[PDB]
């Protein structure tokens, strides 16, 4: 499901707790700015690292 | 941190293999110049570009503060740490300005700051060492002039005002008047007059007494000091002009010029004109002068926090690394004293200076190290403050 | 594009000419025709927009009549002052204050003028009616309860309900005090059996209906069994009160018991409002059947007259009858309850024999009913023309639009086919089909334990045709791949990562090549902490024992051996 | 600043359930009537005839569609 | 997709209308009555007056000569009392009511536990609460319900100068209170009203855009340093154990 660019202004200046905003950008080189509240998971690993546990998966993406 | 920036550190990062304990070249008393991998680096790009061989870091940034515009162009072009600690600070506009406004930049500023350190290597190292034993008696000499030009900049402020209280005029009319201020710190930076005619007073009744205070003004600062050698303006050209100019793409952009007019009016809020041009006055007239560097690092008022504000504590700041070279966005100064503790590390860090050790690349990581933890639990009651 | 667009006819050959094999399907009798009821998005919306801005004109009307009451108040409080107003004035103030909810207000006025013996008789059944709120009934009727009578009474209960109910009972007792000095032979029976007590006691149970639940269950046990002890007769609407209480609460056996009793011996005294009373009951009890009846029957007696509110509940009731779901057993091919909305075409046609307006229903029932009818109602003009094959045709471009071909005939192909059940009593009988039916597949599927779990959500199923032609076998085959599935080839596939050095490892030790431990300054490791408290749990089992020493018994004392 | 370390509690209660059966539950197939099959007899350049079972016959089908065939108690 | 923000303003119209209730309330009087004898409590539950109505009518109910029954008069004493009290928690919950029949995404999660998660007993005002609402100075009172405004302008007018019915609080809280447009934040939702007042404003009742973005640009600044920093580190970890910095396409990268 979409998600706008009216929800992503929205949700930059009124985040929610539960809310995740995740950035797959791959290539650090391109990769100038920092969408507001992201994190990052950069789409190569994602196959990795959607199957560790909350703590190994806390040790590797932070 | 320091660690990690270094390639060496670096390739025990997700290994099954690390060295846990995770020592680095530098942190072994031992260790010369020439071991180190940092530096290694430095001096392979200076042979390369700016075409000079160094065997110490002292005359690596030596060598790097000689060099022409291309050689400098070139060294930061092949050069990729800018940021070695990577706590957000000001940098030099080499690291921002892409293309043909970076080259002509450098071909302006590189020129203006050999003018500086020439100046710095004779004229003021003298009258450095004279006064040596008793620190703060050279910039107390310069003291009773900034007053005077003070009381000048005051009585125009006051023309202007026209009899009407600051707190009584429309926002509008403020944020008009601190646009103008600003505008005015700009042509100070870029074209280095101290007063500069501005086109916002066309007045002839204006052009009469605003002559009278320009000149009156030129001729304060014109006139010798009698203990010293150099004259005001070349102190205020060569000490103060020259790092603003450093820093160029602050005074530049137009993002940036409205984060400063906010700070003025805030500014002026509070605080009465006298009172703001008296601590500026008091934010020189303390000071340090550093013979390495140049660099007449001021006292950090609360006036003088907010003044800076755009620069120390906005999203005006930028990073380069091996990884990525990024920009803050969102980057910002809580308090005033959060702002005083990123320009002492400004100025402390600042290529070579009496707070860094260049003996050895030991006492060199010492001597940051200790920088950053003082900056460190600034940061952190910083923190506290608001809430304790 | 769109998946279910699927190949009707074969590829074009002598097959079609040389072969009794028919080229369209035959027609099917039992598929309804296609015809045309249903609605935009726009056409919803615009009546949602509409239907609120009604709503908030009555708002605007109730707040205007408030507002001024409210300053006639402040006006008479303030300006009248010192010099007394008549007592009438203030009467008229207090019971239209009451009207708009604001009994707070009206509460010190009529006390007052009780006190001063301003009341008489009916001035009391005036005041006790007023706290009924029913200008504020309106507001509620109009906006909140959506136009639903019996949804007005249970809001109402919950604007201050139980203080309402006080006032009530205490003005009730106020008027029962000023009738026994009004009377002032038949002397002991005299304030009981005059008239006036009995339309008080009327107004009190009128006014207990709006209050909450616990009153309004109060009405057909405590007030009644009061006023039949009290010695006061009741009236037509006594008993259409008590009766409009029983089926608020849903109590249907004693309701009809009462109408009953009416019947028999009271007849032609009964007013059309207890059969609404009945209405109202039966359809909160949800008994459609009953709802039903009592239609009929006030359409056999046609008198007393049927009401603009008796139709709005039946039809309500019918309405509510027809969005009822059944349980799973019978919802497997459609909601069935919708036919009862068919009978609505037919009710309307009796209103009309009845002298009932139609226009006086509300707009939102109004709107349901419409609705209703657009499902099931058409002339003999349309039904003339509504075959034509090209009206057929632009539903199912419809259909195709909104991508659910599925149920239409024409354009679905069915595929698969189920097979035979073997019996034990032979292999050898060789079965063959004597008829074909198409049947929903959910009549024989494979038992759901026998199936692999959760198939729509784990496999990635489609049924498709072999391209190569097939000697002998089935012509369709399923394709199914699981959700999860990839190439045995993946890990060159794909880039490198920095987990690749971990290959075939079944357990690593991934806080080792994360990053949290150099980010981080402290680093607790939590797998090296319950490894430590395990540890620990191991050191209270390696206790040893340290060696006793025995002393010798003794039947006299206790021997005190010390350290030597 | 932090004052305070805290547990994370959720409420992670299921209650209520709701499934909705996938669209081809309800699609149809094609289903038979199937008796044992006593006799066949196909014709179409040339007449053949299979009896696997004789009995009297109570049922007999006859399909043209490509060959005449004849299914006989079928 | 966005969840919380939906389900909190649901819960927060919730509480203002809980809030707004409080207030009409805590300023009003209800009567309870028995036989001949009024009592009269504040929204509070605290008991103002205690009359006898008709004196001509009820004196001698209690007889005087007759001396007094004392325990007719103790009973009908009680009674009245338990009647008004019992109005005020009718009250109360009829506000509770009115707000979960109306409040729509709080019946979207479909609970029943709404209407009896708080009750009487639970809502407000509380009667173990009265007194250090009700004897506060008008003053005192204006600073509790969050009107800082007109508790300044008291302040300095204080400064420079320098059987009743009616309750306590009728005075500092009025008609227009109820509204709940003017509920400032700090005091809607009271369980946490020590952390919802650093949201509002030094002097004014309504929100600070100043405060609350100046918190979010702090915690905005320091989240930022550390995502570069993971990112850093990640990147660091990669080129490490891949042994160079290139990487290969995906299969669908040479079209």
């Amino acid at each position: 499901h979409q998600v706008y660019l009216k929800d992503m202004l929205h949700l930059m200046r009124y985040p929610e707790p539960y809310t995740h905003i995740i950035d797959c950008r791959t290539s650090t080189q391109k990769m100038h700015r920092w969408v507001p509240h992201s994190l990052w998971l950069p789409r190569d690993e994602v196959e990795y690292a959607l199957q560790l546990s909350a703590d190994e998966f806390l040790d590797m993406y932070g | 941190r320091l660690r990690l920036s270094r390639r060496t550190v670096a390739n025990y990062v997700g290994l099954i293999n690390s060295p846990e304990v995770f020592d680095d070249e530098s942190d072994r008393p031992e260790t010369r110049w020439s071991q180190d991998t940092f530096f290694r680096e430095c001096a392979y790009l200076s042979e390369k570009f700016l075409k000079e061989k160094v065997s110490n870091m002292q005359q690596f940034e030596a060598a790097l503060k000689r060099a022409s515009p291309e050689a400098y162009l070139a060294f930061f072009d092949a050069f990729q740490q800018q940021t070695q600690t990577q706590i957000p600070l000001p940098s030099p506009s080499v690291w921002h300005y892409e293309g043909e406004r970076r080259k002509q930049w450098a071909e302006k500023f590189i020129s203006i700051s050999h003018k500086a350190q020439a100046f710095f290597k004779d004229v003021l190292s003298e009258d450095v060492k004279k006064y040596q034993e008793v620190p703060g008696k050279l910039l107390q000499k310069v003291k009773p002039v900034l007053a005077d030009v003070g009381k000048i900049l005051v009585k125009r402020h006051e023309r202007w005002l026209k009899g009407r209280v600051w707190t009584s005029l429309t926002e509008e009319e403020r944020e008009a008047y601190c646009m103008k201020e600003v505008k005015r710190q700009q042509m100070q930076v870029e074209d280095g007059e101290f007063d500069p005619m501005m086109e916002d007073d066309v007045d002839d009744t204006e052009l009469e007494e605003w002559q009278r205070e320009h000149d009156a003004i030129m001729k304060l600062m014109n006139s010798p000091i009698d203990g010293l050698h150099f004259t005001t303006l070349e102190l205020w050209l060569h000490t103060m002009r020259c790092e603003e100019l450093e820093t160029e793409h602050i005074y530049t952009s137009a993002r940036v010029r409205a984060i400063q007019v906010a700070a003025r009016k805030k500014l002026y809020d509070t605080t009465s004109y006298e009172e703001v041009i008296q601590a500026v006055v008091e934010s020189i007239a303390r000071g340090t002068l550093d013979l390495g560097a140049g660099v007449l690092r001021p006292h950090f008022n609360e006036v003088w926090c907010q003044l800076n504000y755009a620069k120390f504590g906005s999203s005006t700041i930028t990073q380069h690394t091996t990884t990525s070279r990024r920009q803050l966005l969102f980057f910002h100064a809580g308090s005033l004293k959060d702002i005083a503790a990123t320009a002492t590390l400004y100025y402390a860090t600042k290529p070579l200076s009496n707070s860094l050790d260049y003996a050895s690349p030991y006492k060199y990581r010492r001597s940051l190290i200790t920088l950053c933890s003082n900056y460190g639990v600034e940061t952190a009651y910083t923190t506290q403050r608001p809430l304790l | 594009m769109l998946s279910q667009n699927v190949a009707k006819t074969t590829v074009p050959s002598y097959y079609m000419i040389r072969t009794n094999l028919p080229h369209r399907k035959p027609q099917n009798q039992w598929e309804g025709v296609y015809y045309y009821s249903g609605i935009t998005k726009r056409q919803r919306h615009l009546i949602l927009l509409h239907r609120k801005r009604e709503r908030e004109a009555h708002m605007r009307s109730f707040n205007i009549s408030r507002a001024s009451v409210l300053q006639r108040l402040e006006q008479l409080s303030g300006d009248r002052k010192q010099e007394s107003l008549p007592p009438h004035v203030r009467l008229d103030l207090a019971v239209r204050l009451a009207q708009h909810g604001l009994y707070q207000q009206a509460t010190p006025i009529v006390d007052e003028l009780h006190h001063q013996k301003a009341l008489h008789a009916g001035h009391y059944a005036l005041l006790i009616n007023a706290l009924a709120c029913p200008r504020l009934g309106q507001r509620i009727l109009h906006c909140d309860a959506q136009c639903d009578p019996a949804l007005t009474y249970k809001l109402l209960g919950d604007e201050n309900g139980e203080e309402r109910a006080q006032e009530a009972y205490r003005w009730f007792d106020l008027a029962l005090t000023s009738l026994a000095v009004d009377c002032g032979h038949f002397v002991p029976y005299l304030p009981q059996g005059t008239a006036a007590a009995s339309h008080i006691t009327n107004a009190l149970m009128r006014t207990l209906l709006t209050c909450g639940y616990t009153h309004v269950a109060a009405i057909p046990d405590s007030v009644y069994d009061r006023m039949g002890s009290m010695g006061i007769s009741p009236t037509i609407s006594t008993y259409e009160l008590v009766m409009l209480a029983l089926s608020l609460q849903g109590n249907m056996v004693e309701a009809e018991s009462i109408l009953s009793f009416l019947r028999s011996h009271h007849s032609e005294h009964i007013t059309v409002e207890s059969f609404n009373a009945l209405l109202l009951g039966h359809r909160e009890a949800r008994q459609f059947d009953c709802c039903d009846a009592i239609w009929q029957e006030l359409v056999d007696r046609r008198w007393p007259r049927a009401s603009p509110l008796t139709a709005e509940l039946y039809l309500r009731s019918i309405m509510d009858h027809a969005n009822t779901p059944t349980s799973e057993p019978l919802q497997s091919f459609a909601n069935i309850n919708v036919v009862e909305k068919k009978k609505v075409p037919l009710v309307l046609a009796q209103m009309d024999e009845l002298g009932v307006p139609r226009t006086h229903l509300s707009r939102v029932l109004m709107d349901e009913v419409e609705d209703s009818l657009r499902k099931f109602q058409t002339y003999r003009s349309r039904f003339y023309e509504w075959g034509r094959a090209v009206k057929q045709f632009d539903f199912i471009e419809f259909r195709r639009r909104n991508g659910w071909l599925y149920d239409l005939h024409l354009m679905k192909c069915t595929t698969k086919q189920v097979g035979p059940l073997r019996d034990f009593n032979d292999p050898d009988a060789v079965q063959g089909a004597v008829a074909t039916a198409e049947i929903p597949a959910f009549f024989n599927e494979r038992p759901a334990w026998e199936r692999p779990p959760l198939e729509e959500t784990l496999y990635v199923t489609t049924n498709k045709e072999r391209y190569d032609d097939v000697r002998g076998g089935d012509i369709y085959y399923d394709d199914t791949r699981g959700l999860h599935d990839r190439s045995p080839t993946w890990m060159n596939e794909v880039p490198e990562t920095r987990y690749d050095r971990l290959y075939g490892v079944n357990h690593p030790d991934i806080a080792k090549i994360g990053i949290r431990r150099h980010l981080n300054v402290e680093y607790v490791n939590r797998k090296e902490v319950v490894e430590r408290d395990a540890a620990l749990m191991k050191k209270t089992l390696s206790s040893g024992r340290r060696l006793r020493h025995r002393v010798e018994s003794s039947r006299t004392h206790r021997n005190a051996g010390s350290l030597s | 600043m932090f004052l305070i370390h805290f547990v994370h509690y959720k409420t992670i209660l299921q209650k209520y359930t709701f499934k909705f059966k996938h669209i081809f539950l309800s699609i149809d197939k094609y289903n038979s009537l199937f008796f044992n099959i006593s006799g066949i007899l196909i014709w179409l350049n040339i007449i053949h005839i299979n009896i696997i079972l004789i009995k009297y016959s109570f049922f007999i089908l006859i399909n043209n569609f490509e060959y005449l065939i004849i299914l006989i108690s079928t | 997709s966005f969840r919380y923000t939906n389900n909190l303003i649901g819960a927060l119209k919730h509480r203002l209308l809980l809030e707004s209730s409080y207030r009409e309330i805590a300023s009003r009087k209800f009567i309870g009555n028995c036989r001949g004898v009024e009592v009269v409590c504040s929204g509070y539950g605290t008991v103002l007056a205690v009359q006898l109505t008709d004196k001509a009518v009820w004196e001698s109910f209690y007889r005087k000569t007759g001396s007094l029954d004392l325990d007719k008069l103790a009973e009908s004493i009680k009674t009245a009392l338990w009647d008004a009290t019992r109005k005020i928690r009718s009250a109360k919950e009829a506000a509770l009511h009115r707000s979960l029949s109306h409040n729509t995404r709080m019946r979207a999660s479909a609970d029943l536990k709404h209407w009896y998660e708080e009750d009487a007993n639970t809502l407000r005002p509380l009667a173990f609460e009265a007194l250090k609402h009700e004897a506060a100075t008008p003053w005192m009172q204006l600073v509790q319900h969050g009107k800082k405004e007109e508790a300044a302008a008291l302040l300095k007018e204080f400064e420079q100068k320098g059987n009743r019915e009616q309750p306590p609080l009728a005075s500092t809280l009025k008609a227009e209170d109820s509204n709940p447009a003017t509920i400032p934040i700090g005091s809607v939702h009271p369980l946490f009203t020590p952390a919802l007042v650093q949201i509002e404003e030094a002097g004014g009742g309504s929100v600070s855009n100043e405060a609350v973005c100046r918190a979010q640009l702090w915690e905005l600044s320091r989240d930022e340093q550390l995502f570069w920093e993971r990112v850093e580190l990640i990147r660091k970890g990669q080129v490490a154990s891949i042994g160079s910095s290139h990487k290969r396409g995906y299969a669908d990268e040479a079209a």
